[PDB]
């Protein structure tokens, strides 16, 4: 009866479904020669005939017996096609949908009987089970829990070679998870598949277009997999607390979104992915600081925001979303004090690059208070540099040494009393390219501005 | 290709955009449900705390 | 650094020129947010429609979205353009024809 159909977009398995619809198995022999109940096939013929010129759902009760008494490796195909087809249109039957949500005995064991042997029968049986689960009043968590804990599905979901079965198996899961009731439940053993999904994403970003690897996969014939995967993430991330841990568990995969947003062009991924990160960075969750700074460090998406903001988009959603991303991306750290953080980083003995390190617009009044200790801390830093060999450490200090004159004019005398000019000359010929390049920059600006 | 097929590239893409927007809206409704959840829980908490 | 840049600056020059020119020429069409399609018109030779379709076979090959035909000839009231072909041996002859 009236319901919501499932699995519309997929096309390859529609013909597999039709394979048996156009055929007709021999039911008479099954019960004629000591293999089936003598009435099962008799009424089965009547039911098949009812499929045309008629339109009244109590006679479907005994099929539970047939499937329970089902013994042939493929005879179940006719009945599972019946299940998948009675839902094809509201015109079928008069008392179908109401009875499912009434008695749990048959429905619960429908899952128990199926999910064995052939791949395709397992697939279609799961499709029927989930489709029945779609309707209201069907929220029995035990079915989905037993479904999750079984390895029968993963026995085929790992087939990286074929993308069709893995497609459909992952696809049905989004419709299953539409409601939050099962997102948490799956979260228990969810780990079995997201490594696979991240592998799929890695392959997607690894898309080598110089060789034919998209054979019959384009033209909406395989692009659906990512369109539904990103939807799966945007679904499971509707909860802040559960969204927290994964970001604190896997790093490279999440960073891969910056590469993802570059290669393809199809809209089906842009708005989907951007929303996931937007959810990830909201203060609505009670953790929005642990990973943002490292995202800035290894991300450097600052060029990307303008690039995608300027380009062409007909949708009304992502335009403001990217602006939100940019404003929350730059303001969080680029708009921060430095001297306190500068001291914190230097005393730790750890020196790296950061927006503070190179940014200059916010360095109009730092120099005056960099002289509080008569540059004691900074001269000690220079000494440790003289007793340091890390090229990054070598370059970072000289950068701010140059920033001194770039901003503060009268600090030349203290620089002179440092006595490191000869050590800068020595650094001229040190092995690393970056160190000597930056040292030449610093010494050149020092000498030229020294008259300036 | 065939001139008679020029309607298929219209209707199929019509269906594709329709389903794109349908999924967008059906998940926007889930977003509305989540907004319901949070703005119900927070308001009831704040009021019932003073009641308690 | 001059040694390194020289190998690539010349190439990049005509490269980036290609992008600016292609953007410009495509920009002569009309577009609005009304429809996902793009409103464009152009004037195409009639004895190479099959070759055009075959070449658009790549459109449906790797970047496929399954909208192959974008060609439908209507009629207007203005005179069509005139054009013809030329060859290496006739660089001078053909020039003076339309000069």
């Amino acid at each position: 009866m009236g319901a919501t159909k499932i699995l519309m977009d997929s096309t390859h398995f529609n013909e597999i479904r039709s394979i048996i619809r156009s055929r007709s198995v021999a039911w008479d022999a099954l019960a004629r020669s000591e293999e089936l109940s003598e009435i099962d096939a008799s009424t089965a013929k009547a039911l098949e005939s009812i499929l045309v010129k008629k339109n009244n759902g109590k006679t479907l009760i005994p099929l539970i017996h047939l499937l329970s008494t089902s013994d042939n490796e493929d005879c179940k195909k006719s009945v599972q096609n019946l299940i998948a087809e009675l839902l094809s249109s509201d015109k079928y039957g008069d008392d179908t949908v109401k009875f499912f949500q009434e008695d749990p005995k048959q429905l619960e064991q429908l899952f128990d009987v199926s999910l064995k042997g052939d791949f395709q029968t397992v697939l279609i049986s799961g499709f029927n089970v989930v489709s029945l689960l779609v309707q209201n009043g069907l929220h029995n968590v035990k079915l989905v829990e037993k479904l999750l804990k079984n390895n029968n599905l993963i026995n085929i979901l790992q087939n990286i070679e074929q993308m069709d079965t893995c497609y459909v198996c992952i696809r049905l899961l989004q419709e299953l998870a539409v409601i939050p009731e099962y997102r948490d439940v799956i979260w228990l053993h969810e780990k079995k598949f997201m490594p696979t999904l991240f592998k799929i994403l890695q392959r997607a970003t690894d898309s080598q277009l110089a060789t034919r690897i998209v054979a019959t996969n384009s033209n909406h014939l395989g692009i659906q997999l990512q369109y539904h995967s990103l939807l799966l993430i945007w679904l499971l991330t509707f909860n802040p607390v559960f969204a927290n841990e994964l970001v604190q568990k896997y790093l490279s995969d999440f960073l891969d979104l910056l590469k993802l947003v570059k290669i393809t062009i199809k809209e089906k991924v842009s708005r989907l992915c951007i929303s996931i990160i937007l959810q990830c960075c909201s203060t609505r969750v009670k953790q929005h600081k642990k990973v943002i700074k490292q995202l800035l460090l290894l991300g450097n998406a600052l060029p990307t925001v303008q690039s995608l903001s300027e380009r062409k988009y007909s949708d009304e959603e992502l335009r403001q979303d990217i602006s939100n991303l940019k404003e929350i991306l730059e303001n969080e750290y680029q708009e921060l004090t430095s001297f306190d953080e500068y001291s914190s980083e230097l005393k730790s003995g750890r020196l790296e690059w950061s927006p503070v390190h190179k940014s200059e617009k916010f360095w109009r009044e730092n120099a005056v208070r960099l002289n509080e200790k008569n540059y004691e801390l900074l001269k000690i830093l220079t000494k440790l540099l003289e007793v340091s060999d890390d090229p990054q450490v070598l370059a970072v200090a000289a950068h701010d040494v140059g920033e001194y004159v770039r901003h503060y004019p009268r600090g030349k005398r203290v620089i002179e009393q440092l006595g490191g000019k000869q050590l800068v000359m020595n650094h001229m010929h040190h092995e690393d390219q970056q160190v000597r390049y930056n040292a030449l920059l610093a010494v050149q600006k020092l000498m030229v501005h020294n008259w300036e | 290709l065939t001139p008679n097929q020029v309607n298929d590239e219209l209707n199929k893409m019509q269906a594709f955009i329709r389903k794109e927007a349908e999924e967008k809206a059906k998940e926007i409704q889930l977003k509305a449900d989540q907004e319901y959840e949070i703005e119900k829980t927070n308001i009831v908490r704040n009021e019932t705390n003073n009641i308690d | 650094e001059l040694y390194a840049i020289a190998k690539e600056l010349d190439s990049w020059f005509q490269d980036v020129t290609r992008e600016k020119a292609i953007f410009e020429i495509l920009n002569k069409s009309n577009y609005d947010t009304n429809r996902k399609i793009l409103i464009a018109e152009g004037w195409i030779p009639r004895d190479e429609l099959a070759t055009l379709q075959a070449r658009l076979g790549e459109m449906i090959a790797r970047l496929g979205i399954d909208v192959p035909s974008i060609i439908q000839v209507l009629d207007t009231n203005h005179t069509p353009p005139t054009f013809h072909r030329t060859n290496k041996f006739t660089a001078g002859f053909q020039s003076i024809c339309d000069c």
